[PDB]
């Protein structure tokens, strides 16, 4: 009976520790994915805007080439 | 000992907390500056109201509460209202930019910038307790902060306080007062994320409350002020077990044992009676029999559903005021026969009954008549699943076309979190189906 | 939360100037910038559009841009031309000649940095910036070409802020410049990808309102701009006075834009009557509601009966019965259920503000997201194709360095936009 009483108390302690552990890890991994995902959405949008700045400058060089004739 | 810490989150959570703490002060005789002339033990004491109020050396009784919101205008009203002297400035925490009705902003983009500070203020309150019982969390389903930040807070509280119990008071969305088209999304996301972190959640359907105010109080176009005052009476009834003591008073934890037969099935349906105006109550003394009967009227439920079409797993009646056991016995005897109350076959004892002798009180200028006796019923019925069904249908209509989803994805969320949340809801609806089926 | 207001080109500065006029009186600001009101409700949200300077002086958070010195001289002389910060005037000399290429690529590019320095200065002083609003036309050169260039540059430095435009669509009933369809199409291609919300203010509908409804024999720009100011005051009521619905630009966007590209709104104002009919017609909430959803009252030349509402916001201003409003709005939804998509439940939101605009006891403003807007885009595309079919005038554009297929890119994109509206107009819930 005494081995079993310790068994039970230690199992209660273990289930509470595992509950804390999984919440801790699930939260951590969700913050991580969101950081990556949001930063990538912004990088994509900004990468696109610069690709337009590239085209504008090419539109300026294009104007001078025709400007010498 | 047995202290309770209250956490009020977002607009609805904050404004309902304001209604509750004003009602508590009236009930205990605490003045707007925190003085309580009735209290003889100065500096401390182990009295019943001490579960909700700490005391300072100067005799101030301070709510064990945190108000948190991602923008300031709502809490600013607390900082400058009638009870501004009741709270320490650090118990009121505000950001500069709210969640924009977007769960993703509340759980992640904005919430992550204030979460540590909030958990810190909470620790400071917990450290003042000698036997902390748990947390009461007030929030809307629909707001960006009520949904997203509340989820983050709850996950964090599990990590920092383990199995310590957390009870929710949640506002379920209704189109008559809804502020956002995407509230079904935020509602399913927060309910999914919170299900395994909450021990017991009391849902209040804004449409149910809206209708009761229109029909029973004669208010043609109810406001949040009307709704919150009524809500606070329900909240006061549930916590009255902890703030007062009586020979027939029964503790809320004893109700919880009866109310939660399985972890996921932790959503009691609340009713309250009498809800009546001064004009109608002037010539009408409502008996224990009448107010008890009203608890079983479908139209008096705090969530729109039909318990006649479901099965009960528990009924807890919380009487208060001028009530004696003999009258309760006769009232329930009547209800058992004149009504069709069907209990599941696995619950031997379906009724649990207590009396708190503290009479109901009302705020001056409110819409509720002052009555000698009142009753709050908490029942666990499968019928509450109808509320999940209605939400899930609105979710499915929008999600089938991915309407509005780019707002959440743009903030860092994945679609998988949506369908994961929705599948969890599907299991919940099924769980309510299986508990109701008779035993082999 | 604070909003930074930018206004570019002739139209942009005309309607922008009128916007500041109308709202400055609504809040109790005289042309000297002093407060002279009578209710604390006017100052609650004053910081959304006004900085506070020493001496309780309120200055618009507004930046005035144009390639042509002319129009900004006159803005300085008009009423309230003295309440604007002087260093916030950024003007060129050459002018754009209704040439989109000049505003976007050459002339406007040389001046864009000067504007950016003022925008940083203004956003620097904001406790918590919410985003920008721009007024401009799509038919000219500066507001069109340099307008969309500003949005592009500002979005680069403030990617997570809200970009809101008030865009005036060209109409031959009001302008005779034949290339306006070119300029409108080239910029509709930028708006579809760089703004979060765009109010489509269509000179075609504005003119029609004055002719058919208002019975104005020959309407002028003063008339057209009075409808615009009335509308702009309406769609910004919930941003300027204490409220709960659509209290800021992001909450408005989250409620009005179900898909990223479909962010073009059609507004409506009411009441609207002719001089003779005003006497024998009292304005009530039922009258306001019926007018609001009538196609005659739309600020964009579209019949909503030809498409379907994805989302709708309705703002009532004045002393009225909240219950009346709730009933009137339910009834219109009931009678017209076929015109609202069913896959978006509860997609009509209604706000009520206590203070009426000046001159009226009651007003109502309508913000519709409707697939019927595709009629507006189809009209411009039709005129674009007529011009481009015979390649009329491109040497003016290609002479600035532009490529030919850049025109076909814009036209093709606008065509996809039309189909997108059709796709969701035809979708069902089963
Ligand atoms: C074929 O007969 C016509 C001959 C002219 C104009 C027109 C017609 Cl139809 N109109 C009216 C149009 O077709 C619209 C528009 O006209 C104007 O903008 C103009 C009225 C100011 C325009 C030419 O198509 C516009 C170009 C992009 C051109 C316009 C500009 O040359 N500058 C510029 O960069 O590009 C402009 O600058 C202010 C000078 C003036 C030209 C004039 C008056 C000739
Ligand atoms: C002032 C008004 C009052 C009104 C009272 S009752 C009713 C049906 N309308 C309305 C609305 C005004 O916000 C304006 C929008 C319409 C533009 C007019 C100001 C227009 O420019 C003007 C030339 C007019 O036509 C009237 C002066 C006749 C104007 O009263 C018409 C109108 O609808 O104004
Ligand atoms: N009963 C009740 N419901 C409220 C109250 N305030 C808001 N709501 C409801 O809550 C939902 C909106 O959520 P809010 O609490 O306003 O939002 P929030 O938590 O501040 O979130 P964000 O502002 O988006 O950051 C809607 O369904 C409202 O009807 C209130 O005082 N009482
Ligand atoms: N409603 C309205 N439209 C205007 C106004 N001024 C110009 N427009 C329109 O704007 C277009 C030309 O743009 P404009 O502002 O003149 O050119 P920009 O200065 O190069 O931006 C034409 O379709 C005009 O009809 C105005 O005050 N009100
Ligand atoms: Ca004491
Ligand atoms: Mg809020
Ligand atoms: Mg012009």
């Amino acid at each position: 009976k005494r081995e079993h009483e310790r068994e039970v108390i230690q199992k209660a302690i273990e289930e509470n520790n595992n509950f804390i552990k999984m919440a801790k890890e699930k939260l951590a991994q969700k913050m991580e994915s969101n950081k990556e995902n949001r930063e990538a959405h912004l990088a994509a949008m900004l990468e696109r805007l610069q690709e337009k700045d590239k085209h504008a400058e090419e539109v300026r060089k294009n104007k001078e080439l025709k400007e010498e004739a | 000992m047995r202290e309770c810490i209250s956490i009020h989150v977002g607009q609805a959570g904050v404004q309902i907390g304001n209604a509750c703490w004003e009602l508590y002060c009236l009930e205990h005789g605490i003045q707007p500056d925190g003085q309580m002339p009735s209290d003889k033990t100065i500096g401390g004491g182990d009295d019943s109201f001490n579960t909700f109020f700490s005391e300072t050396g100067a005799g101030k009784h301070v709510p064990r509460a945190v108000f948190v919101d991602l923008e300031p205008t709502v809490i600013d009203e607390v900082r400058t209202g009638t009870y501004r002297q009741l709270f320490h400035p650090e118990q009121l925490i505000t950001g500069k930019e709210d969640a924009a009705n977007n769960y993703a902003r509340g759980h992640y983009t904005i919430g992550k910038e204030i979460i540590d500070l909030v958990l810190d203020r909470i620790r400071k309150l917990a450290d003042q307790c000698t036997g902390l019982q748990g947390f009461l969390v007030f929030h809307s389903f629909g707001g960006g902060t009520g949904s997203g930040f509340t989820s983050l807070l709850m996950e964090r509280l599990s990590v920092d306080y383990g199995k310590k119990s957390k009870l929710e008071f949640s506002i379920y969305p209704a189109p008559q007062v809804s502020t956002a088209v995407v509230e079904p999304y935020n509602s399913i996301l927060t309910t999914h994320t919170t299900l395994e972190h909450s021990d017991c959640a009391f849902m209040v359907d804004n449409e149910a409350i809206y209708d009761i105010c229109r029909r029973n109080l004669d208010i043609e176009r109810p406001t949040y002020t009307n709704l919150n005052r009524l809500i606070s009476q329900i909240v006061s009834s549930i916590t009255a077990s902890l703030r007062f003591d009586g020979a027939l008073n029964v503790d809320l934890t004893e109700f919880q044992t009866n109310l939660v037969p399985y972890p996921r099935i932790h959503f009691p349906l609340a009713t309250y009676a009498p809800v009546i105006s001064a004009e109608k109550a002037y010539h009408e003394q409502l008996s224990v029999a009448e107010i008890t009967n009203a608890c079983f009227e479908p139209a008096n439920q705090m969530v729109k559903c039909d318990p006649r079409h479901g099965k009960y797993m528990a009924c807890c009646l919380l009487y208060r005021g001028d009530v004696v056991p003999k009258d309760v016995n006769a009232a329930i005897a009547t209800i058992k026969t004149k009504r069709s109350i069907q209990f599941v076959d696995w619950c031997p004892t379906g009724f649990k009954v207590g009396i708190n002798y503290q009479p109901p009180t009302v705020v001056p200028g409110g819409d509720l008549a002052k009555v000698q006796r009142a009753v709050c019923m908490l029942s666990n019925t499968t019928a509450i699943a109808e509320a999940w069904a209605r939400l899930d249908h609105k979710f499915d209509l929008m999600y089938a076309k991915r309407a509005f989803v780019h707002w959440y994805v743009g903030e860092g969320m994945e679609e998988g979190e949506f369908s994961e949340a929705r599948e969890d809801m599907a299991a919940l609806e099924k769980d309510y189906e299986e508990v109701g089926v008779d035993s082999v | 939360r604070e909003i930074v207001h930018i206004q570019a080109g002739q139209c942009g500065n005309q309607i922008g100037a009128k916007f500041w006029e109308v709202i400055s009186d609504e809040h109790g600001i005289d042309p000297t910038g002093s407060y002279h009101g009578d209710s604390d409700l006017q100052l609650e949200r004053i910081n959304v559009y006004y900085n506070e300077a020493t001496g309780n002086k309120y200055v618009p958070r507004a930046i005035l841009v144009d390639l042509e010195p002319g129009t900004m001289d006159s803005v300085r002389s008009g009423p309230f031309g003295q309440i604007f910060r002087p260093d916030n005037f950024v003007f060129g000399q050459s002018g754009a000649g209704n040439n989109w290429a000049k505003g976007h690529y050459t002339e406007g590019a040389e001046l864009v940095d000067s504007v950016l320095d003022v925008v940083r200065k203004e956003s620097e002083s904001c406790d918590c910036l919410q985003g920008f609003q721009l007024t401009h036309s799509l038919g000219g050169g500066t507001g069109s070409g340099m307008g969309t260039l500003l949005i592009s540059k500002i979005r680069e430095e403030y990617p997570d802020r809200i970009m809101n435009t008030f865009s005036v669509m060209p109409s031959p009933k009001v302008s005779d410049t034949v290339v306006e369809p070119y300029n409108a199409t080239l910029s509709v291609h930028q708006l579809v990808e760089n703004t979060d919300e765009t109010y489509c203010i269509d000179n075609e509908a504005l003119y029609d309102i004055c002719f058919r409804t208002l019975k104005l024999t020959t309407p002028t720009y003063g008339d057209l701009n009075h409808l615009v100011s009335a509308t702009m005051s309406g769609v910004t009521t919930c941003l300027r006075f204490p409220g709960q619905l659509n209290a800021d630009l992001r909450k408005l966007a989250v409620n009005m834009v179900p898909f990223p590209r479909l962010h073009f709104f059609m507004p409506g104002f009411a009441p609207l009557t002719s001089r003779g009919s005003q006497q024998y017609r009292a304005l009530t909430v039922p009258e306001l509601t019926q007018q609001m959803f009538d196609s005659k009252n739309m600020m964009a030349a579209c019949d909503p009966r030809h498409g379907r509402y994805l989302t709708v916001a309705a703002i009532f201003r004045g002393r009225m019965s909240m219950k009346e409003v709730d009933e009137q709005m339910l009834n219109v939804q009931n009678k017209n259920s076929s015109y609202f998509v069913e896959w978006i439940p509860n997609n009509v939101k209604t706000a009520v503000c206590d203070i009426p605009p000046r001159g009226l006891k009651m007003s109502a403003t309508f913000i519709g997201n409707s697939t019927a807007i595709q009629e507006l885009f189809k009209r411009i595309s039709e005129q674009f194709t007529a011009m481009f079919r015979r390649k009329a005038f491109l040497h003016w554009y290609t002479g600035e360095g532009m490529d030919e297929m850049e025109f076909t890119e814009a036209e093709s994109n606008m065509n996809d936009l039309v189909s997108e509206y059709q796709q969701y107009q035809d979708a069902t819930a089963d």
